[PDB]
Parts: structure tokens; C-alpha cells; sequence
């Protein structure tokens, strides 16, 4: 997607050089740069779209999908291995129940 | 139809001795007051469509009907 | 990706438009030019707040496919109902699956069908079957005493009524009952626990409430649909599908339930002194009735809950709200459930 | 539409109403159009002094909307006060992109020409009126048929008829001209006036009827 | 309310710093709102038992803590509300209620919705209820350009 | 009522065969049949006068006697002054309809001349009236604009407009003409609740003020000015209500007080695994605003208080208490609920 492709063909899509000011360029120009602003935070997105990069909100809402809460003070890298580390809990053996016992040191 | 005006109802199979479904089916129309008619369904193309619905002579279901 | 609101963004771009000339600045309500960046600046809201809906419905539709744990649709609604002949039945009938009830009120006109056959004894009077609604959803939920005719020739039955209301038709399940859902089943992974119990119990559809006491070599299940009676089926189906999650070693048993009773008595003093009729008093009579009936057996009666449920209304209306008995919080046997008995509301 | 009128000499409003709508009937709505006290028609020019917005007299210009717009009430309410911007809204309004008036005439089908102006201060220039009709009949004839990014088939096949400067050629381009002018529905039609080839250059006018 | 009831909770709605640089609030009520408010406060007027629709623009205000957060933007809500809903009514019924509203009232309704929103963008909780007003928005200004023309139409 | 041409013409028809014999043909283009006609246009010219003059009536005739000035869309129109190189010598002609456009670019408005102007033999300069051609407010100018004409002469040297032109008008519908007129008839009422509200509310300053009513004394209070009220202000608005308030009954005015409420809650949450400090932190905050924001008079009902704090999650919250809180706090007239302490407990 690109502002000054498939706009109009009779339209001016570059400066006139015989003037400094030019309206139209600067109109054309700061469109072309907020849709391009738009078009990067979509594309920026993909990270947020996935659990293996969510951070922020994003990572937030994927712990509250999986129940897994965030701890106060705690980065997104450390939060991402405990959700899945709970998500794949190892518990109801005698060795697995004392080996829980890390998380309870 | 009108729900809201017809109550609970009886209507039986052999009303009509060794009638027709289309005897039948006259008889659950109550015509006048409800239309029954074959047309092809442009909602969905290439199939057709079994209409009931209460008579278009209403002013609001008058303006429902699609205008050509 | 950032939620950003239109002024801020429009704020932005007339400040990228104004660099490197100075014949654009007037930006009254009249210029067609504010009005076009202003349209431009609502429809990149518009996306901004679309594209957020739409990666969160995303996030929750991979969560579907990873685990397979797909949401509830509409429930159907189904109860019991009593059927009463003329006299005393002399030959062993025959009731096939299917047959029609209808309720002759006009404001319920909703059909209800049964499922599985049922045989009446030898010089009986009297005998209950179970009847399974075809619509899905809030209709339903009929009140007491609406289904009046069997919609057949009925040339042995006399009349059938319902002594219960119907209470299992619900809509489909929001967001916010997924999301308990599928944490339940996260830390259901872990057999030989009572929150794995609890989603291996909670995995049928029809159960709504449900309850595990566990005692030194014993492990009992306490479960009920939302009208709040056990099926031998139920427990049945029940039984087949928690193989998978039942204990090894340590034997399980899925029985008891108990209707416990209380009387609640409140005084409700309403800001405006007019309006005081027993009409609100009905409705709000109908309100804890709806309130009470909707709890679990895991769930137990709490003052300050009741208090939040009964307060919904607008505080303008309602200014203060006490009770005459209740004073303490009232603990709930594992076995028995709390609910509504006989209510008494009264202004003072 | 509405026929323009100008108030002639010693006349009354019952003629005017009845050379245009027949029946002199109609004069009673008509004048809620003009927006006129009962002074409809005055002479004297100082007695129009008074009030000259709610008044009218010898040389001012009339509104005579056709009958099917007569009764219409928003009609009546829109000829009262709009009075000469009634023509302005009836062609319509569109920002100017005449920016460059002498240059787009050197390059003919030619991209990247035409552009965004400035008039008055701070906003950018509008057309209105004739002056908009004229500026998107040109722009018509200079876009290319096939060349928009929706709505196709507007425009001519204007760049693709150079040729030997041959009778045929230039009878062919008349028709396109002719046929890219007509398709707007507010231009009645079109016909060329004059033909004038000489050396390599083709040279040409035609007349428009535009409505009102 | 002449011809249909009204659902409970819009009914239990109804009845009861931070600034923009381009917006300017202010709180002139209509006078279409004066009278129409003072029914809904009063008991004569027909109400439903039951109530449907959770996707409504109500529900999602009463979910969010916009009450208790922001009353005061809360209560501009109300008005907004109050102003819509009547215009509303009118036009499907009751029509002599009619020459009782004017553009300047409808005007500043405008002011006030956008004043409203950008406080509601600053967080994401309320995207919702902004993606809802923003709607309406260009909805009011159609009635502005043509409510003096239909009232002397009508 | 008004009646229409053809009734007229047919009641002037009969009379005339009910009297005159001598008349008979009524053929079209007859000289009677003619005088007739034109009889009848001009009793029905008479009639739509009369109609609209009564229309005028009803729409604001009756409304004109009391203050208040009605606008009819006026176009602006001011004095203008033309001056010349030298004196003339011959009665120039400044005919009608003569364009004054405006010198500056960025004004589009133009001005137009109803009336023509002799210039005198030897005047070196002249002032002449003239109107724009737009309506509305969008026709004022500022002074010092008008200085150009489309009829330009070689006499002619310059324009210009000394005072600037205030006569923009512009007209708005009957409905907000009447609501000027209700608003100011509404003013009028007097020794009443929301009439001494409204002279109260008059004075700049005067904001959220609260009136409480006993047989004995009436007592006025209001947090006007950033909460708080000045003697000076006290002062200024006693003398104000004394047209404002009942003849013979006592007027008094005080200040605002307020009762700060210590609170120690406690919460317990379903799910502790979800408890934090930026939990509680918003619990406090939402707490404090809530209480902050309390109407005057307003007593401090635990139960509104319970439900306010139990409505931010339903799931989250399962029981709730107050440690420093017996029952509901009942306040007098004069005072107003603040956060003075409060504190959060999750269990």
C-alpha cells in the first residue's frame, strides 16, 4: 500500500521546484506520511499477535486468558517462561509434589 | 404470521378425505390473511423458496417489500 | 500498535501539513479541509479500535483451535412434569419418546418434546417423565404451573402441570465464562486434585454447579443442574467421561444433594416517599428469588453479596437497605445448597 | 431547476406568473420564493431603500422554479434566502486544482499535472458555478479513459488519435470530443463550430448548451 | 411512551480538570429534555418485565467504571442520552411535540460528545463506548442541517 | 376568512345580473368582464396582504410590545466616503449596482449600491450608503477594507470606510425568539426555591448552591469560589436576595463545612494469586473518588458504600467489611463527606 500509487494519474505527485512553498506537496506528503505511520503499526503488530513476543497489554490479556497473573514488578521475559511453566505443571507424584518445592523456596 | 393474534392450534392431517398436500396447505394458509406462493429465491440463486408470510397490505410490511 | 484518540492524531497531522509552508493555517469549523482531516483522523480511530477488537477476538479464537476446548452453544431447557389420569390405570401404557407438550398461555407458546420412553405401572394415578425444550435460549424458562395440555388427544389424562420452573435454558456463554472455563481446565492438567476434579466433573454441559469433599481414604463428588436435582443419567454420563481424570488409586462416589432452607426478611426505606406500593415490593421479591435460586452448591449465602444484588438498582431510588435476621454469614454444608424459601419484604 | 427573470418596466407580478405558468393562480406561491413583502414590484427606488433585502423592483433578478418544484415547501424554503446561491449550489461546488493555468496546456495527456491551489487565506482554493463545469468538462477530456482506479470508463481516447492530421483522423476526433462532453447528463449536447488544420497542429471549438 | 413501554434499565439510566483544546463543553439543557425528563422521573409511563439487547451502548457504560471514575463525564453521558432519546420519540410518535427544539440545542450536543471522547481515549477500557459515540457523532449534525427545514415542512 | 379569485369573480357576476339589466354578455376580452376581473385580482391582492399581516401578528406582533428586537436577515450595509485627485467640474454619475470590491485578498465580500449618486460640481468628496450582497455575520468587515471600486476613474484616486460596519444581522427560528421571552417572564417569579436559586446563580461566581427551607429562618450556603466562601462574597449576595426573598420571613447565609471519614476496609478476593500493590492502589483511589464525589446533605450510607466498592468485580470480590465503621454517618445541612484517611486490607 503506497499514497502516491493509485491516487489519481492527473494529480502532481512530486514538488515544483520552481517554488519553495508548495500546498498541495505538503498536504500530499503528510498524508502519505501518517498512512505509512499506519501502515508500520500494522506490520508492528505481528509481535503483539503471538505469545512468543506479546508484551505490554497484549502479554497481559494472554495471562489473564491462560489465568496465569502477573507478579508486581515483573518484566515480560521472566512472566512469558512462568505462564509456561504453569501451563505445564508437573503435580500429583511424590517426587513431582517435592519436586514443586522450588517454587515454594 | 400473526403470532400474536392466533392462538393454539389443533389443525389435523386427514382434514381433506384423500386430498391433496396443497388441500392441506390451503387450509394452514387461512387466505386471505396470509400469503402463500413459489418464487426463486434471490437471496440464495439457484434454488428455489416456499413463501409464508402475513399480506403485504399492511402499511409497515408495505414498505418492507423491496421496490423496483 | 497503540490506541491513539482523533484529536491527538489530527493535532499531529496539521502539524506534519504546516511545515514548509504558512498559507494553511486556519482551521475553523467552516474549512472543508478540517472537515476532510478530521473524517481521515475518525476512520484511523475507527481502525485502530478494529484492529484491537479484532486481535483480541484472534487471541481467543487461537486459544480455541490450540486446545480444542471450544465454547458452549445454547442449551436446551428441560424439566419434569406430572401427568394425571381420570382414574386409576388398569393396563401398563406405553408413552413413545417425542410426544408434544404445549402450554395453552399465549405469552409461552413454546413446545416441549421428550427424549426417552417411559412405561406406567400397573394401577397407578400419577407418574413423571421429562420433558426437553426445542427452542434454546431465555424462552425456555417458563414460570410455575405453564404447561396445562398435552397438545394430543389426551383422552386419559386429565391435566398436567409442573410444580418446578425451568431454570437450565440459558444463552450462550460470555466471554468472562470461557476465560474461567479454560484457567479451570490450565490447572485441571494435573490429575488427583480437586481443582482437576472439579473441570473433570464441570466438563459436561449440563452441569452448572458442582462440589468435591474429600475426607482420609475417600473422595466424593457433590454436583446438580441449575434447577438443583441429580439424575441417575446424569451421573451415568458423568461416570463414562471422568475415567480419565478420576484418582487411581483412592475410589470416587458422585451422590447427595440437599435443598437447605432459609427465610430472608429485609427493611428497604426508598428515598421518594411516594411510590411505595406492593408492586415494587413484588419485583423485588422476584429479584432475590432470582438471585438466591441462581446460586451453587459451592457458592455459599454472603450478606455483602446479597446486599450487591439487591442494590443493582439505581442508589437514587433505593437509600438504605437492612435486615431484620440476617446479622452473620451463614456457611453452607458441602453436601446441601442455600436457596430461597419463603421471602418477606416489607418497606418498614 | 429554476428559469432566470429579470423585473421589467411597469410590470406586475400577475403577468409574470402567467406568461411562464399559464395560470396567474400560481402567483400567490411563486412570490414565497422570492422571500418579498407585498411591495412585490416597486418603481420607485428610494421606497426599496427602506428594506432592499425583503424587496424588489426594476432590474433585479427573479426566481421561476418549474411547477413540479412549486409546491414543494423546502423548495420555497431554500429559494427564499439562498437567492443568487441557489446557481452556485444547483452546479455544485469542488476544490480547485487549477493551479498551474498556463502549464497543463503544454502537456497534453500527460501525468502529474494538475494540483492543489491556494485563494483567500489559509484554505484551499474551491471552484464554484460555471467556472466548476468548465474545469471538469477539461479535466474529462484530458483524463484517459482507462486510467482511473475505480469507476472506469471515464475519460477519452484522446492520446491514442494522433495520425496522419488526415480528414478522418480529425472527423474521429470530433466525435470523441464530442461524445467525452456528452456524458455528463447537465450538458444538453454538443457540435463543432469551426475546423481549422494546418501543418501539424489541429486546432478547434465547440459549444456547450448547459441547463439553466 | 404514549404508544410502547420502554426497557427497565434504559429507564433506570436516564432517570439519575480536563480539558480540549478545540471543544468547549457546556451544560445547557434543551428544552425538548426539560419536559420529556421530568416523565421518565415520574411513575406514568409504561415499562417492560424483561430486557434483551447487552450490546446496547447502556450496557457498556453501566460495566465500565465510568461511574465512580469520572461522574462528571458520566453524567454528560446521561445528557447526551436524555437529548438523543427524545428526538428520537417525536418523530414515530406524538408529533405536537414538535417546535419545542432548536439547532443551538442540537448544536451543543456535539461539543459535548467530543468533549466526552477525548478523555475516554486516553484508556483503552472505554474504546467501546467510544467506537459507539463517534457514530452518532455525524448522526446529529444531518438532524441539524435539516431540523429547521422539516419543522416548517411539518 | 380569505377567499379566492374565482368566488369573488362569481359573487361580482351575479350581483351584476341581479342589477343591471342592460348587461348580458360575459364573453372572455369584454370590457366589464375585464374592469371585473380586475376588481376581484386586487380584492384578492387586499386579501393575501391582510393574511400576511396577520401571520406576522401571531408570529411576533404580540411578543414586539415587551423588550426584545426581532431580526429579519438584514444585509450589512455602512457609510462609505470616495475622495478625488482634484476638485470636479461636471456631475459625475454613479449608477446603481456599482461593485466596491474589497482591496485585501483574504476578504472575498463584495458591496453593492441600491440607489444612484450625483457627485456636485466642485465637492472634493462625498459619502454614499452601501450593502453587501451577503447576508448573515459573514458580511462584517473589519475598517479599513473597503478601498477599491470596479467603475475606477482617472478622478478617482482612493476609498475608504472611516467606521466599521455593525449593522450584520442574522435571523434564528421563532423557537429561539420565544425561549428569551419564556427565560425572561421565568426571571420575573420571585420569593421561591428555584427563583432565589436563580438570582443567586446571576451573580458571577455562584456555583452549586444549596438552599435548605424551615418556617423558622431560611439558610443559604454554597463552595462557590475553589470550594470555599468569602466574607466579601457572603456580603455581596445578602444584599442581592433581598428583593429575592419572602416579605416578612428571615434570611440568613452561612458557610460550608465538611466532616473528614477515617475508613479501614478489608476486602477478600476469590483468586489471591491476583492480589498486588497496583490493586489496591486503584481500590483505594476508586474508594477516595467515590467519597470525594458527595452531594451536599448527603448522608454516608454504609449500604451505597458496599455496593459501590463490591460493583468493580463481582468475581473478584467475595466479602467485604469495615474495621472503623459502625453504622451509616447522618451529616447536617451544612456539611459535605471527604477523604481525610483511608486504607485498604485484602485478605
Amino acid at each position: 500500500a503506497n499514497f502516491l500509487k493509485n491516487l489519481h494519474p492527473l494529480l502532481r505527485r512530486d514538488r515544483n521546484k520552481k517554488d519553495n512553498q508548495d500546498p498541495n506537496f505538503a498536504l500530499i506528503d503528510a498524508l502519505n506520511e501518517e498512512m505509512n505511520q499506519v501502515e508500520k503499526d500494522a506490520i508492528e503488530s505481528k509481535l503483539q499477535s503471538s505469545l512468543k513476543t506479546s508484551t505490554s497489554e497484549y502479554l497481559d490479556k494472554f495471562g489473564d486468558w491462560f489465568g496465569v497473573y502477573r507478579k508486581t514488578d515483573e518484566k515480560d521475559d521472566v512472566y512469558r517462561a512462568r505462564i509456561i511453566k504453569y501451563l505445564l505443571l508437573k503435580r500429583g507424584t511424590n517426587n513431582a509434589i517435592i519436586d514443586a518445592i522450588k517454587d515454594y523456596l | 404470521s400473526w403470532d400474536e393474534f392466533e392462538k393454539l392450534t389443533e389443525v389435523s392431517a386427514f382434514t381433506n378425505f384423500d386430498g391433496s398436500l396443497k388441500q392441506l396447505m390451503d387450509m394452514v394458509t387461512a387466505r386471505p390473511f396470509n400469503e402463500l406462493f413459489f418464487k426463486n429465491s434471490e437471496k440464495t440463486p439457484g434454488k428455489a423458496q416456499l413463501v409464508l408470510r402475513k399480506t403485504p397490505f399492511n402499511p409497515t410490511e408495505w414498505r418492507a417489500l423491496d421496490m423496483i | 500498535m497503540k490506541t491513539r484518540k482523533l484529536t491527538n492524531i489530527l493535532s499531529k497531522l496539521i502539524d506534519k501539513t504546516m511545515a514548509g509552508t504558512s498559507k494553511i493555517t486556519d482551521f475553523t469549523p467552516g474549512s472543508a479541509s478540517r472537515s476532510l482531516l478530521e473524517a481521515v483522523s475518525l476512520e484511523i480511530e475507527q481502525f485502530y479500535i478494529l484492529t484491537k477488537e479484532n486481535i483480541d477476538w484472534g487471541i481467543q479464537e487461537g486459544i480455541i483451535e490450540a486446545f480444542d476446548f471450544q465454547k458452549r452453544q445454547s442449551k436446551r431447557a428441560y424439566g419434569d412434569v406430572t401427568i394425571q389420569f381420570y382414574q386409576p390405570l388398569d393396563m401398563r401404557m406405553y408413552i413413545p419418546a417425542g410426544t408434544t407438550f404445549t402450554s395453552t398461555r399465549q405469552e409461552y407458546p413454546q413446545q416441549f418434546e421428550t427424549l426417552v420412553d417411559y412405561y406406567a405401572e400397573p394401577d397407578s394415578t400419577e407418574i413423571v417423565v421429562e420433558v426437553y425444550c426445542k427452542e434454546t435460549g431465555v424462552a425456555g424458562n417458563v414460570p410455575e404451573g405453564t404447561i396445562n395440555t398435552i397438545a394430543s388427544g389426551s383422552s386419559l389424562i386429565r391435566s398436567v402441570n409442573n410444580e418446578y420452573s425451568f431454570n437450565t435454558g440459558t444463552k450462550e456463554e460470555s466471554q468472562e465464562d470461557f476465560k474461567r472455563r479454560f484457567h479451570s481446565f490450565v490447572e485441571s492438567r494435573g490429575r488427583a486434585t480437586n481443582k482437576s476434579v472439579r473441570y473433570g466433573a464441570l466438563q459436561i454441559p449440563d452441569v452448572e454447579g458442582v462440589y468435591v469433599y474429600e475426607e482420609t481414604g475417600h473422595i466424593t463428588v457433590f454436583a446438580h443442574d441449575r434447577n438443583g436435582n441429580l439424575s441417575d443419567t446424569l451421573k451415568e454420563d458423568i461416570i463414562d467421561a471422568l475415567q480419565d481424570y478420576r484418582p487411581s488409586g483412592i475410589m470416587l462416589d458422585v451422590t447427595g444433594v440437599e435443598k437447605e432452607e432459609v427465610n430472608v426478611s429485609a427493611t428497604v426505606t426508598i428515598s421518594n416517599k411516594s411510590r411505595i406500593g406492593d408492586t415494587l415490593q413484588k419485583h423485588i421479591e422476584s429479584v432475590i428469588r432470582s438471585y438466591l435460586n441462581n446460586l451453587k452448591t459451592s457458592d455459599d449465602l454472603i450478606i455483602t453479596d446479597l446486599i450487591q444484588a439487591i442494590m443493582n438498582i439505581d442508589d437514587v431510588l433505593i437509600y438504605d437497605v437492612s435486615f431484620d435476621n440476617l446479622d452473620e454469614n451463614i456457611i453452607v454444608p458441602p453436601q446441601g445448597i442455600i436457596r430461597a424459601g419463603e421471602i418477606k419484604v416489607e418497606l418498614k | 431547476r429554476f428559469k432566470k427573470h429579470v423585473v421589467q418596466h411597469e410590470e406586475t407580478m400577475q403577468a409574470i406568473a402567467q406568461r411562464y405558468y399559464g395560470d396567474v393562480s400560481y402567483w400567490i406561491d411563486l412570490v414565497e420564493h422570492n422571500n418579498l413583502k407585498y411591495p412585490y414590484l416597486v418603481e420607485t427606488d428610494e421606497e426599496k431603500m427602506k428594506d432592499p433585502e425583503r424587496l424588489a423592483s426594476t432590474g433585479d433578478t427573479l426566481i421561476i422554479p418549474i411547477e413540479s418544484d412549486l409546491t414543494d415547501v423546502s423548495a420555497k424554503e431554500i429559494n427564499s434566502r439562498d437567492k443568487d446561491v441557489l446557481v452556485e449550489l444547483a452546479l455544485g461546488r469542488d476544490l480547485n486544482i487549477t493551479a498551474d493555468e498556463k502549464y497543463f496546456n503544454e502537456h497534453g495527456t500527460s501525468d502529474n499535472i494538475l494540483a492543489f491551489s491556494t485563494n483567500g487565506n489559509g484554505d484551499l482554493d474551491t471552484v464554484k458555478g460555471i467556472d466548476n463545469m468548465k474545469q471538469q468538462l477539461q479535466a474529462r477530456l484530458l483524463t484517459p479513459r482507462g486510467s482511473l482506479m475505480l469507476h472506469p470508463n471515464y475519460g477519452s481516447d484522446l492520446h491514442n488519435l494522433f495520425g496522419l492530421n488526415i480528414p478522418e483522423q480529425a472527423t474521429l476526433i470530433e466525435m470523441e470530443v464530442l461524445r467525452t462532453l456528452t456524458s455528463d447528463n447537465r450538458v444538453k449536447s454538443a457540435n463543432l463550430i469551426d475546423w481549422k488544420i494546418q501543418g501539424n497542429v489541429y486546432s478547434g471549438q465547440f459549444s456547450v448548451e448547459i441547463k439553466s | 411512551n404514549n404508544f410502547i413501554p420502554q426497557p427497565q434499565g434504559l429507564l433506570r439510566f436516564l432517570n439519575t480538570s480536563f480539558v480540549s483544546k478545540f471543544y468547549t463543553p457546556q451544560l445547557q439543557l434543551s428544552e425538548l429534555a426539560k419536559k420529556v425528563l421530568t416523565n421518565i422521573k415520574t411513575d406514568d409511563i409504561p415499562v417492560l418485565e424483561r430486557e434483551f439487547n447487552d450490546n446496547t451502548i447502556i450496557h457498556k457504560a453501566n460495566d465500565t467504571l465510568l461511574k465512580v471514575q469520572a461522574p462528571r463525564m458520566y453524567m454528560i453521558l446521561q445528557s447526551i442520552v436524555l437529548e438523543a432519546y427524545a428526538i428520537v420519540n417525536c418523530f414515530v410518535e406524538n408529533p405536537s411535540s414538535l417546535k419545542y427544539l432548536t439547532e443551538e440545542d442540537v448544536s451543543i450536543t456535539r461539543e459535548n460528545l467530543n468533549y466526552v471522547a477525548d478523555y475516554l481515549g486516553n484508556y483503552d477500557d472505554y474504546n467501546s463506548v467510544v467506537l459507539d459515540l463517534r457514530d452518532l457523532d455525524l448522526c446529529f449534525s444531518a438532524i441539524e442541517l435539516q431540523l429547521p427545514l422539516i419543522k416548517k415542512e411539518a
